[PDB]
C-alpha cells in the first residue's frame, strides 16, 4: 500500500513538473 | 465535504500509483521483443487491423466536411485554390491526431479493457500465473507495444485519406483547379517539421491511450458489470486525456 | 514430511471483514484433502494462499516445510511448478483450441520435441477423456468439459498438489461422477494430492479422506468421513444434512414484527 | 538423475530416472540407439512419467518400422499402472 | 487462423506505407 | 380440468438443433411437478414455452384449456398473471431495494392503498424470511437471498403456477434445504402448483410428486419418485445414481488412437 | 467465396436493420407516454445527461482553447485576429460543437446505456418484466430513448457556450486581443438565428441516431458476458461512423 | 365476486369473496365500518388472499385503538393455515 | 445459398450504380 501511493506521488509529480517546464516553454 | 474529499483524494493518488507500477512491471525487459512475434502480429491484428475500417471511413467524410466548411470561408477572398493548404494543416495539426486518438479510444481503447477485464473474470490472469508466467509480462506488453506501433500508423492513413477526401469535395465537386490544388498545398505549407509534430503527438496519444487502456482492463472488479463501468471509464479517461495533452502539445509546438 | 501443506495460525483479512481468524490445517502428502464449508465464505481464498498470489496477515503457509509468504519472487515461481490450481470457469485460454491449452505448460516449461510434445498431450487428453475435442475452441466446449481440459492442463507438468475450487458446483450427477472418477484416479495412478475445496457434501465425502468442515472464520470440525457423519455437533450436523433451521438462523435478523406490518 | 542406455547386441537397456530433463540426449540420436533390437530393458530404471512412456512408445514404434517386434523386459509395474491412466492399447505399448 | 492475420498484419502496414509516401510526395 | 398446463406433442428448435422432439407433458394442478435431465440440454426453454415468450414450431401448449401460442398479446398479458417464473439468477432490478422488487407486481396490477400494500409485501417477506432485509440492494443480497427475494416477489400476485428454473443450483446444503422447505410450504398453504426444472436429483426428489426425466430431446421415463428411484433402464439410471460410464459416453468421440499418438 | 459471404452479411445486416426499426416503432407508441414515467424520465436523465455533464464542460473548454490558438496563429498573418471571435464560434455552431459532443455521448452515455441494457438482458430482468405483463419496450425503451433524445441537445449547447468562453480565454486574457472587439466582433456579425437553428438541427439528429443505435445494440446483445462487451465497442464504432456520416450529409444541405 | 359489511350492533359480518379488487369499498370507510364492536364475523367469507388479511389486521388494529378487546369469530380453518405460513403472531390476529 | 448469392450480386450490383450516380456530380 505505502509503495504504490509513493509511487503515485512520484509519478504525479514527475508528470506535473514535466508539465511545467513545457508550459514554461510554451508561454515564453 | 472535506470528510470524503481526502479519502478520494488519496484512492485517486493510489490508483496513479498503481497505473505507475503497472507500467513500468509490464515494460522492464531485456527478452521481451524476440520469441513475442506470434503475439505482438495476433495484437496488431486485434488493435491495429481491425481498426482500420473505422479510421479510413471517418477519415474520407472528416475531409469532406472539412473541404466544404473550406471551401464556403474562402470562396468570400478568391482563396478557394488554398483549399489544399488549408485542408491538408487542419488535419497534419489538429484533426489528424486527435480524431485518430478519439476513434481508437473507441474501437480499439475499449476493446483491450473490456478484453483484459474479461481475461481476469474468468480468472485467465491467475491461471497464468499458477503455472510461473508473469502475465504483465505474457499479457500486458504485447498489447501496450501493440496499441503504441498501431495508432501512429492509423492517424498516417487517417491524414491521407482526408487529404484525398477534401480533394474529391474541392478539385472534383466544386471545381477547384487540381493543379493549383495540389501545388498550392504542397510548396506553402507540408514542411517536414508539421509531419514531425503530427507523428510526435500522434505518438504521445497511442501512449497514454493503450495506457488508460490496459490499466483500467487490469484494475477492474472482475464482476461482469465492474468491466461495463471500466470500459465506459476507459473511454472518457481517454478523450479528457487525449483533449487535454492535445491542447498541451499544441501550446508547445506552435508557439 | 507428511504434511505436504501445513498452515499454522493463518488469518487473512481483506476491507474490515476477518475472513479468517487463526485456522491452522495439515494436507497429507498422497491423499485427499476437502475443505468443505458454507457458500460466500470465501473458502477459496484458502487455495490462493497457498498459491502464494495473496499474503496472510499472520500465521504462516509451509509448502513442504517452505514458508511460502516468506519466499521471493523467482523461488515462489520455482515452486508453482509443483502447484496447480483448477478454477472452477475452467480458465481456459479463449484464443487457442483445447491442444494449444494443455501444451502451454509443456511447450512454456520444459525441453521436449514436438513430437513428443504431442505425444504427451494426446496422452493427457485420452486420460481426462477429451482426446476427441483437440481441436475445439474453449467456446465450443461444455460447462464440465471445460473443466475437464483444465484438469487436463493442470496434470501437465506432473504436479504434487492440484488444488481444485469447487469442481462439483452446479453440474449434473453425471458430469460429477465423471469428475469424481477422474479425481480417485488421478489421486490413485499419478499420486498426487489433492485439495478440494467444495461444498457438495454427498460428492466430495465420497473420496476426501480428511474433510475439514470450516464455518464462522474459524475451523468447527475436522477428521475422517465416518468421524464427520456421526460427530454430535449443531453447526457440522446443520451443514453436513442440510438442515434448513438451526444454528444459522432461518430468518434474516428483523427484530419487531408488529412496527414493520402496522406502521 | 541421469539417463544412459547401452544396448547389448539387440537389448537396449536404459539406465537411471527417466524425465523432461534428460529425453533429449537419448531422442538425439533414437535411431541407432534403437537399431536392430528385440528387448528394451526398463529395470535399471527408476521413475517414468509420462514423457518417459511417450520416448517408449516413439521408440516401440521405430523398432516396429524395422520389422523385429518389440518385447519388453523388466518392465516396473508403476509403468504399467500410470500407463493404464492413459489407456494405453497393448498395440503401442507391449506389456 | 493465424497466417489471416499475418498477411492481414502485412497488408496493414503496406496501407500505412502507401500513405506516408502519398503525404511525402504532396509534402514536397 | 386436472391438469393445468398440458402439453401436446410440442417441438422446438433453434438454429438447426432439434432441442425437443416430439414431447408431451401435463402438470396436475395443486402438485409439484418436476422435469429433470441433463444439464446444457436447454430444459429451461420448457419454461419459456409455457410463459408464452417463445412460440414453438408444433403441438399446442394447453394452459387451463386454452392454447398459449394461438392466445392474442392482451389475451397473454392477462393470462401471464397467474404464471410466475423465478429465474436462477434472482432477476431482481438492481436499481431498487427488495421491499420495491417484491411490491413492483403489487404496485403495477392491483389497487391497493399504500398501507395495506405496505402490509402485504411485509407479510410476503415474512412468509420467505427477508424481512430484515427489506432495506438491502439486491447487489448486497447473496445468491440464496437472490432467488428467496425473487420467490417472495413470485407469489405476490397470488399466482397458481410458479416455474422455478433450477432454483438449487450450485448451493450449499443449507440452503438447499431452505429453498426446497420454502417450497413445500408454499405449495402445502398457497395451493399453488409448482413446475421445478432442475437437475439436482437428490434434492428434487425429496418434493416432487411426478417427475418426468428429460434426456435425448425427448421424455424418456415419468412417474412418482420411487417408480423412477425403481425404474430399470439403462439412461434413466445412470442419470439417477451418477454413474460416470454408460448409455452417455464418458470419452468424447475420438476415433483411431495410434494416429493422434504416434503421428 | 465472394458471392455468398456478401450476400449473407447483406441479408444479416437487412435483418438487423428490420429489428431496430421494429424495436423502435414498437417502443413509440403509447397512450400513458409521458405520463406516470415522470420518476422514470428524471432518473434516465440523471443517467444519461447530469453524469455526463463534466466530460462535456471539460472537453468544451479544451476544444475551445485549441480553437482559440489555432484561429490565432492563421488571423495574426492578415491583421484580422480581432475576428477570432466569430471564427470560434462559428466553428463551433457549426461543426465541432455537435459533432464533437456526439462522439463523447456516444463514447460516455452512448456505451453505459447499452452495457446497462446489455447487462439487464444478462441477468433475465427483462424476462422477468415481460412474465409480469409489464412491456419493457414501454418500460425501459421508451424512458431512455427520451432521455436520450432530451439530453443530448442540452449537452451540445453547453458545449458551445463553453467552448465560446475557452476561445475568449485564449485570444482576450492570454494573447491581448481586446475584448470589445472580440465579443462585438463575434456578436454582431455571424450569430444569427440560423446558424443556432442548425446545431440544434444537427444535435437532434445526433441524439436520435446515437441514442436509437446504443438501445438497439444493448437491447440485441447476446446475455453472455462476452457479448456485452462485444456489443459496446459496435455501439460505439457504428455511433461514431453514423454521426461523422450524417455530419457530412447535414453540412452539405445545410450549407452546400 | 362481492363484499358487504353488515355491522349487527357490535359484531362486524363480511359477506362474499376479499381480494385485491374489492378491498376499497371497505378500507375508504373502515373507521365507521369498525366503531364499536368487539366481533368480526368471517363465516360469510369464502376465500381470503393476502390482502383480505392485510384488510382485516388493520381493522383489528382500529378496533384495538377503542379499547374493545378484538374477537373474531367463524374464521375459516383455511384462513388460519394461510396466516400461519405468514407467520402471524398472536397479538395482531387473535384466533 | 442461391438466393443469399443473388441478393450479394444485387447489392454489388447496387454499390457499382451507386458509384456511377455519384459520379454524375463530377468525374
Ligand atoms: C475535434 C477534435 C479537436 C479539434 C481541435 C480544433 C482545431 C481545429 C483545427 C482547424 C484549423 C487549424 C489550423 C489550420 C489552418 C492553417 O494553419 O493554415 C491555413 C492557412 C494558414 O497557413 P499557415 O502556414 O500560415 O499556418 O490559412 C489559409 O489557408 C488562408 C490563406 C488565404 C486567405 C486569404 C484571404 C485574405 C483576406 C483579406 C484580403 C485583403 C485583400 C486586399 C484588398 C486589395
Ligand atoms: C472532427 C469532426 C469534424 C470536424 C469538421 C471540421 C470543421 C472545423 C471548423 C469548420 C467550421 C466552419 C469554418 C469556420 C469559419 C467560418 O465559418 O466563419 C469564419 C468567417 C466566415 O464567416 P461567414 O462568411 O461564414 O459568415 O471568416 C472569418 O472570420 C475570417 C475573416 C478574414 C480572415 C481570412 C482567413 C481565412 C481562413 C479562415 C478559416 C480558418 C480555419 C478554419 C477552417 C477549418
Amino acid at each position: 500500500k505505502k509503495n504504490e501511493i509513493w509511487v503515485g506521488i512520484f509519478l504525479l509529480a514527475a508528470l506535473l513538473a514535466a508539465l511545467f517546464v513545457c508550459l514554461k516553454a510554451a508561454n515564453v | 465535504a472535506l470528510a470524503s474529499l481526502g479519502h478520494k483524494g488519496i484512492k485517486t493518488l493510489r490508483t496513479f500509483g498503481r497505473a505507475g507500477l503497472m507500467l513500468f512491471n509490464a515494460l522492464v525487459g531485456k527478452p521481451e521483443f524476440r520469441k513475442h512475434a506470434p503475439l505482438l502480429v495476433r495484437q496488431l491484428y486485434n488493435v491495429g487491423v481491425l481498426s482500420m475500417l473505422i479510421i479510413v471511413v471517418s477519415g474520407v467524410f472528416i475531409g469532406m466536411v472539412l473541404g466544404l466548411q473550406g471551401y464556403l470561408v474562402l470562396t468570400t477572398y478568391s482563396a478557394e485554390t488554398s483549399l489544399g493548404m488549408l485542408v491538408a494543416l487542419s488535419l497534419l495539426r489538429e484533426l489528424g491526431p486527435v480524431v485518430a486518438a478519439l476513434l481508437f479510444a473507441g474501437r480499439a481503447g475499449s476493446a483491450l479493457t473490456a478484453e483484459i477485464g474479461l481475461m481476469r473474470a474468468t480468472e485467465q490472469l491467475s491461471s497464468m500465473e499458477m503455472m510461473a508466467v508473469d502475465p504483465l509480462r505474457r499479457v500486458i506488453s504485447p498489447r501496450f507495444w501493440a496499441g503504441v506501433i498501431s495508432l501512429p500508423l492509423l492517424t498516417v492513413i487517417f491524414v491521407a485519406v482526408g487529404i484525398w477526401g477534401g480533394s474529391l469535395v474541392g478539385v472534383s465537386w466544386k471545381g477547384i483547379d487540381s493543379g493549383f490544388f495540389w501545388s498550392a498545398m504542397q510548396n506553402a505549407v507540408d514542411w517536414r517539421m508539421d509531419l514531425v509534430n503530427c507523428l510526435i503527438k500522434s505518438v504521445v496519444f497511442a501512449i497514454t491511450v493503450t495506457w488508460i487502456s490496459l490499466f483500467n482492463g487490469y484494475d477492474a472488479i472482475p464482476t461482469s458489470a465492474g468491466i461495463s463501468r471500466a470500459t465506459t471509464r476507459t473511454v472518457v479517461h481517454s478523450s479528457l486525456a487525449v483533449l487535454g495533452l492535445d491542447f498541451v502539445l499544441t501550446a508547445l509546438m506552435f508557439g | 514430511v507428511a504434511n505436504l501443506v501445513d498452515m499454522r495460525d493463518v488469518s487473512f483479512t481483506r476491507g474490515n471483514r476477518c475472513i479468517f481468524d487463526n485456522i491452522s490445517l495439515t494436507v497429507p502428502r498422497g491423499k485427499i484433502t476437502a475443505i468443505m464449508g458454507p457458500s460466500g465464505i470465501g473458502k477459496t481464498t484458502l487455495l490462493r494462499l497457498i498459491g502464494g498470489q495473496i499474503a496472510p496477515d499472520h500465521g504462516e503457509i509451509l509448502f513442504d516445510g517452505e514458508n511460502i509468504p516468506a519466499m521471493s519472487r523467482s523461488r515462489l515461481y520455482t515452486v508453482r511448478k509443483r502447484m496447480s490450481m483448477l478454477f472452477q470457469s475452467g480458465a481456459l485460454f479463449t484464443d487457442m483450441n483445447v491442444f494449444d491449452n494443455v501444451a502451454y505448460p509443456l511447450r512454456e516449461h520444459t525441453q521436449l520435441p514436438a513430437p513428443l510434445l504431442h505425444s504427451t498431450v494426446m496422452m493427457k487428453l485420452e486420460a481426462v477423456g477429451l482426446r476427441g475435442a483437440a481441436k475445439l475452441m474453449p467456446s465450443e466446449l461444455s460447462g464440465g468439459m471445460a473443466r475437464r481440459a483444465a484438469l487436463a492442463r493442470a496434470i501437465a507438468l506432473e504436479p504434487d498438489l492440484i488444488m481444485f475450487d469447487e469442481p462439483f458446483v452446479g453440474q449434473d450427477p453425471i458430469t460429477m461422477g465423471v469428475l469424481v472418477k477422474l479425481i480417485s484416479e488421478l489421486n490413485s495412478a499419478l499420486g498426487v494430492t489433492c485439495v478440494v475445496v467444495s461444498h457438495d457434501v454427498p460428492e466430495v465425502l465420497s473420496i476426501a479422506d480428511h474433510a475439514w468442515i470450516l464455518a464462522d472464520k474459524k475451523i468447527v470440525a475436522h477428521g475422517s468421513a465416518q468421524a464427520l457423519q456421526a460427530n454430535p455437533d449443531p453447526r457440522v450436523r446443520q451443514f453436513l444434512d442440510g438442515i434448513a433451521d438451526g444454528p444459522v438462523p432461518f430468518r434474516y435478523p428483523a427484530g419487531d414484527y408488529h412496527a414493520d406490518l402496522l406502521p | 538423475e541421469s539417463l544412459s542406455w547401452m544396448q547389448t547386441g539387440d537389448t537396449l537397456a536404459l539406465s537411471g530416472e527417466l524425465d523432461q530433463d534428460v529425453l533429449l540426449p537419448l531422442w538425439e540420436m533414437r535411431e541407432e540407439a534403437v537399431k536392430g533390437i528385440t528387448c528394451i530393458d526398463l529395470s535399471r530404471v527408476s521413475r517414468v512419467d509420462t514423457g518417459g512412456l511417450a520416448l517408449l512408445l516413439h521408440l516401440i514404434d521405430l523398432a516396429k518400422k524395422q520389422g523385429n517386434n518389440v518385447t519388453l523386459q523388466g518392465v516396473n509395474d508403476k509403468v504399467y499402472t500410470l500407463a493404464k491412466l492413459y489407456n494405453l492399447p497393448a498395440d503401442v505399448l507391449p506389456r | 487462423q493465424t497466417k489471416k492475420n499475418e498477411i492481414w498484419v502485412g497488408i496493414f502496414l503496406l496501407a500505412a506505407l502507401l500513405a506516408a509516401l502519398f503525404v511525402c510526395l504532396k509534402a514536397a
